[PDB]
RNA sequence: AAAUUGCCGGGAGGGAAGCGGAUGGGGGCCGGCGAUGCGCCCCGGCGCUCGGGGCGUGGACUGUUGUCGGCCGCGCCGGCGGCCAAAGCCCGGGGGCUCCGCGCCCCCGGCAGCCGUCGUCGGCACGGCCGGUACCCGCGCGCCGAAAGGCGUGCCCCUCGGGGCACUGCGCUGCAACGCCCUGCGGGCUCUCCAUCCGACCCGUC
RNA sequence: GUAAGCAGAACUGGCGAUGCGGGAUGAACCGGAAGCCGGGUUACGGUGCCCAACUGCGCGCUAACCUAGAACCCACAAAGG
RNA sequence: AUCAACUAGCCCCGAAAAUGGAUGGCGCUGAAGCGCGCGACCCACACCCGGCCAUCUGGGCGAGUGCCAUGCCCCGAUGAG
């Protein structure tokens, strides 16, 4: 853990030194496209097009304000594609991950749904992928490792609250004014809300 | 920092600290003492037919019930429930139990000291000096109510004997009131416009806002 | 405080492509809710302008501009392009704000209740600081003096704040402009 | 509106210049709290729109009428205490014991009949046409639409307004001289007392 | 006015039963609405979360002594922008006391 | 709480000069506007 | 036996009544509706049970408060990072406008107080609902302390203040304080009538 | 077919078999699917009264001497001045 | 300082039906209309936590101090017809 903080913080002044290195040497530096996707789901299970409840069966999505994490990739993201009406998703950061690990963390062992309450759970979900505590398992999952289907199919889709403060409306796409799609960075802004 | 004394007091080495295995390394020798088996009581009268439950000795230490920060030993307060709602008292000090034990004085107020919960007074910003009184001799046995036996049903005929009687508060109490009364008197002369202050009750006379209403 | 829009400067380009691997760099000045927004209006723009779609594109830089004296009143000139019920039409509004972003809301506003245009039907062309002795139109021309003096013909009534509201109040109250 | 919570054991309003359909809903929502109101001078609200409209409105409202028993249909009221009683029946679900308990809260009167001359009427801010028009939109008062309805007794509550008026023209000139001799009064006493009433000078203007 | 004759201190606010949290075709008689005399905003019901009031009804038959009955509760939260709170009873209010009067004391306080 | 030496020198003015020098570059193409000589029809309109 | 009718006593009724959910007001009815018994002791005879006193206690229901957890809402404050961060403030310099909103507009360079957005770390105060322990907590095997709690030794860190780490063992382990009433005009009821708010079209059927 | 609350087809969903919240009322429109309860927060829809929520903070437009105008389906109005 | 055309926002004309009549009603005119916003609030049997019922899955309990073993205890999800 006191690793992983170290390296939060130096990836964190990394991407500042190298921006301003760029803007120092004339051009610019652009930053790298996000690894990690958190999804929400903000639709309900009715009046469904049977590709799309597929999709949503697919993504683990399977009731309405569930969450999940998601690899960004060719394949998944034009899967997101096909169902953006159902969905709110965007890039965690830190805060978000660690927290919803924290708060409402579950993980599918034994096809139950263990509380990740101790650390011992970890031991028997895990373990031939040397993930031991709670804090390598947001670490591996934010930091999107090569053992991130494993950390991710262990977890279970978050169940989360119903968003405090209210949503805004969800007939439309977030950039038109509704809440569909990308949001990219506030997706830290609705969990907050959703957590 | 509620956090911050959550961790220390969690910390292995501090909880060593605190349930002072040392001082018992020093007792038993330079190890940790074993126990034994003690309750040999071998001679149970009555053998129940439900699976046998002993009696708890509650092994659990609750906290302390913490005082307001606006409350200190010579404050004026300013009662809410029972029979002296509206008086406004000296709160004296927080007795033993958790409950603050305030004075009228009796003089002025006929309010006596008394044990009033925490909950229903309300803090006033003034302050009288107190240093000179003593209050030690005051505790929880003080107030500690001997009821007697169920058996006497209150009727038309006692009603009104036990006023005509004294066979109530006991002399001490008595003398006891005058000691504090004088002590604390002679400091709330000191205060111009105090002793009408207490003697007056506090009423919330129309067009006056509570939360509005600053103590 | 906070602004209901915010000017951002966008630079994107196409993919690399390994005939002619440094495509040309394109960049926007936009004016959105958030980051997100103009990026989305960015490529808006830029597939119906230089045929480059999102997919087969690239963003390099989101940038937000802010405003250099917040202070002093300036006399904004918009350029835009709105969608009529019936058509497409070409609009100068001047307006007069302490800040850019100020009078881009304004804008809208004023679009919307002048012309039942709804934001997604406006493109602001072109925005300029133009300053006095150069403002074409009546209603900001007419506060360019100093001596300048009139009363508040319209005035609310009304407590601070809500804690003073009651319902019944003895006196009729004293209205003078 | 959530109502006034002011514990009088009535409310008297002074009517005058206010706006019937936002008067009748502050109305309506103190009587369905449970406060008992006694709104006087109804006469003289002001309603939007012209005179004109209200006419042809109130013609509409005419028209309306129960074909087989014009007895039973609709009962057009032309008093103005019974126009306004009528307006504040609309917004007060009276079909319920609730609604009907709530308009019997409700005295209506033309002018100020006594006892509720020496009573100060309280005015509704909410409601005021000179903070509810825009000076300069045609209006019309309730009096003078009723009068051309078919309320025959306009002139009445004329001139028994003329004769409150002056009869309180009178008193309130008597509270001037009592006044400015208890101005004198307060003057008298604060000369006669300094250091005394020194504390009530940070508190009072 | 002058030497009257009633309480003489009143170490408690006045409030009217306004209704039951309800939708438009729902009530739920769990939680009751309450004005307090002189609240006016959302912010300063915060004050009186907490502080226990009182409806003081009366009934037909006297018991122990008294017509009067005292059914007890606890202002729980605010209810909207305009000072209204949602108040908590031991047992549900009858339909017949919203529109009457409610003591609120402070006696949680602070 | 006390003015010891809180934040003191970090940097020399030589490059803390060079530094602020590119940050108004780049806010000079970023406030930068188009030139507008390619709508030889709304020359006059957009006022160029 | 019901349908149905009469009499007596009660109840309620502005063009239906009946029914569901809330309590409230009446009734009518419930003492397993609600307890007085446990431990310690001394006789006085019959280590054990009963008769007397002393003893610490203990009960249906209900109430308030405290403290721990859980979940939750709400308000206040502080620090940091990012942006070219800008800006006002203090100092400097450079342009264009020509009587002009004119002692005007624009721009750059130094500074060392407060002050937007986005991100983040933390502090506090109030309150709601549930829970009250055989495991997580917690208590004893030492002392001081009414108590919250403080107290040992050795190694690392800053070296001020203190902070971090450590050797670790046996056991035990259903949170408390105080009330109200106890045959009462009491408590509460799933029964009856009535009021009030909300809901509510008459069932079987093609 | 002139059109049809018309007849016949394609992909999907709904109703039928379905309550529940909103659209005043409606089988299929919008949200949403359900064991019984307490607490919190929401979706659609709104905050003048009926009716729980602001006569809240802003900016304009409209004056209707025709029932001014006021909800996806929707309960319509045109050509033209 | 002025003239003409063009264009589009609200409003007006265009605009006629039979029981009395329907933005849902009252009413509304620095709106309680129309267009665009900003906070917060109100509202489902939806979403989160907690109690309990049932179903389904997965477990534990014998040289038995041992159990309606068809029983008891534990974990997880779910509940429309
Ligand atoms: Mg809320
Ligand atoms: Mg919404
Ligand atoms: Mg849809
Ligand atoms: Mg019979
Ligand atoms: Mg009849
Ligand atoms: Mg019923
Ligand atoms: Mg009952
Ligand atoms: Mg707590
Ligand atoms: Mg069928
Ligand atoms: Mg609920
Ligand atoms: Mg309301
Ligand atoms: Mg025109």
């Amino acid at each position: 853990a006191e690793q992983y903080a170290g390296e939060y913080e130096a990836q964190d002044k990394e991407l500042v030194q190298l921006k301003r290195e760029a803007r120092m040497k004339g051009g610019f530096y652009v930053s790298p496209e996000a690894k990690l996707l958190f999804v929400v789901r903000i639709r309900g299970i009715n009046a469904m097009h049977p590709k799309t409840k597929k999709i949503l069966q697919l993504l683990r999505l399977r009731q309405i304000f569930n969450g999940v994490f998601l690899k960004v990739n060719k394949a998944t993201i034009n899967m997101l594609r096909r169902v953006e009406p159902y969905v709110a998703y965007g890039y965690p950061n830190l805060k978000s991950v660690r927290e919803l690990i924290y708060k409402r963390g579950y993980g599918k062992l034994n096809k139950q749904r263990i509380p990740l309450a101790n650390n011992k759970v970890i031991e028997e979900g895990l373990g031939k992928h040397n993930i031991i505590c709670i804090e390598d398992l947001v670490h591996e999952i934010l930091t999107v490792g090569p053992h991130f289907k494993e950390a991710n199919n262990f977890l279970w889709p978050f169940k989360l609250k119903a968003p405090l403060g209210g949503l805004k409306k969800k007939r439309n796409h977030y950039v038109e004014g509704g809440d569909a799609g990308n949001r990219e960075n506030y997706i830290n802004q609705l969990v907050r809300r959703m957590n | 920092s509620k956090m911050a004394l959550g961790i220390k007091r969690a910390s292995r080495s501090h909880t060593y600290h605190r349930r002072g295995l040392w001082a018992i390394k020093a007792k038993h020798g330079g190890a940790l003492p074993k126990a034994e088996k003690p309750a040999a009581v071998a001679e149970p009268k009555f053998y129940p037919a439900d699976d046998v439950k002993p009696r708890t000795v509650s092994t659990r230490k609750p906290h302390p019930t913490k005082l307001r920060s606006t409350i200190t030993p010579g404050t004026v307060l300013i009662l809410l429930a029972g029979r002296y709602m509206g008086k406004r008292v000296v709160f004296l000090k927080q007795l033993q139990s958790g409950l603050l034990l305030i004075t009228g004085p009796f003089k002025i107020n006929g309010v006596p000291i008394r044990r009033v919960n925490q909950a229903y007074v309300i803090a006033t910003s003034t302050k009288v000096d107190i240093s000179k009184v003593n209050v030690q001799k005051f505790d929880d046995k003080y107030f500690a109510r001997e009821k007697k036996t169920r058996a006497k049903k209150t009727e038309g005929e006692l009603f009104e004997s036990d006023k005509e009687a004294t066979k109530n508060l006991p002399d001490f109490k008595k003398d006891d009131q005058k000691v504090i009364d004088a002590e604390l008197i002679k400091a709330i002369d000191a205060v111009p416009d105090l002793k009408n202050y207490l003697g007056a009750r506090f009423s919330l006379r129309d067009g006056d806002k509570p939360h509005e209403m600053t103590f | 405080v906070a602004f209901r829009f915010h000017q951002y400067q966008v630079v994107g380009r196409a993919l690399p492509t390994p005939g002619d691997e440094q495509p040309k760099i394109y960049r926007m000045k936009l004016w959105a809710t958030n980051e997100v927004r103009a990026k989305s209006k960015f490529w808006y723009f830029l597939r119906k302008l230089k045929k480059v779609k999102k997919s087969n594109g690239q963003m390099l830089a989101i940038n937000e501009i802010f405003e250099k004296n917040p202070t002093t009143i300036k006399n904004y000139g918009i350029w835009l392009r709105y969608q009529s019920r019936t058509g497409y039409h070409n609009m100068y509004k001047e307006y007069r704000d302490t800040t850019l972003n100020g009078a881009v809301e304004q804008m809208y506003t004023e679009m919307a209740s002048r012309h039942r245009v709804r934001s997604p039907c406006i493109q602001i062309i072109k925005t300029a600081t133009v300053n006095f002795k150069l403002c074409k139109r009546d209603n900001t021309k007419q506060f360019h003096n100093s001596k300048i003096k009139f009363p508040l013909v319209y005035q609310k009534v009304r407590p601070p704040t809500r804690k003073l509201k009651t319902t019944y109040k003895a006196t009729r109250p004293n209205l003078f402009m | 509106v959530s109502g006034s919570g002011v514990c009088a054991k009535r409310v008297v309003v002074d009517a005058r210049h206010h706006m019937l359909g936002r008067l009748a809903s502050i109305v309506a929502k103190e009587l369905l709290n449970g406060q008992r109101v006694v709104v006087v001078r109804c006469e003289e609200i002001c309603m939007s729109g012209g005179l004109v409209r209200q006419k042809m409105k109130y013609l509409r409202f005419l028209r309306k009428r129960m074909n087989t028993k014009p007895s039973h249909g609709p009962i057009h009221f032309r008093a103005p205490a019974k126009i306004l009683w009528r307006t504040i029946r609309g917004m007060i679900p009276h079909k319920t014991a609730r609604g009907e308990a709530a308009l019997a809260r409700l005295k209506a009167y033309e002018g100020v009949p006594p006892p509720y001359d020496r009573t100060k009427r309280m005015v509704i801010p909410d409601a005021l046409k000179v903070l509810r028009l825009q000076p300069g939109h045609r209006y019309c008062l309730l009096g003078q639409l009723s009068k051309e309805v078919g309320w025959n007794y306009a002139d009445t509550i004329r001139e028994l307004e003329e004769k409150r008026k002056e009869k309180a023209k009178v008193s309130y000139d008597r509270r001037k001289q009592l006044a400015k001799l208890r101005v004198k009064a307060e003057k008298a006493a604060e000369e006669k007392l300094g250091t005394q009433l020194e504390i009530l000078a940070p508190i009072k203007y | 006015v002058k030497g009257r004759t009633g309480q003489r201190v009143r170490l408690y606010v006045r409030g009217t039963i306004l209704g039951y949290k309800r939708s438009k075709s729902n009530q739920y008689e769990t939680a009751s609405l309450v004005q307090i005399e002189g609240v006016n905003t959302r912010e300063d019901v915060a004050w009186y979360g907490g502080k226990r009031m009182a409806y003081v009804y009366k009934a037909k038959t006297k018991s122990n002594g008294t017509h009067y009955r005292c059914i007890w509760g606890k202002v729980s939260r605010p209810h909207g922008n305009t000072g209204v709170v949602r108040a908590k009873f031991t047992s549900n209010l009858p339909a017949e006391a919203m529109g009457k009067k409610v003591r609120v004391f402070m006696y949680p306080s602070s | 709480k006390e003015k010891i030496n809180s934040k003191r020198t970090k940097l020399s003015a030589e490059e803390a000069s060079k530094i602020k020098a590119a940050g108004k570059a780049w806010y000079q193409t970023m406030i930068s506007d188009s030139d507008y000589t390619e709508f030889d029809v709304f020359s006059k309109w957009l006022g160029v």
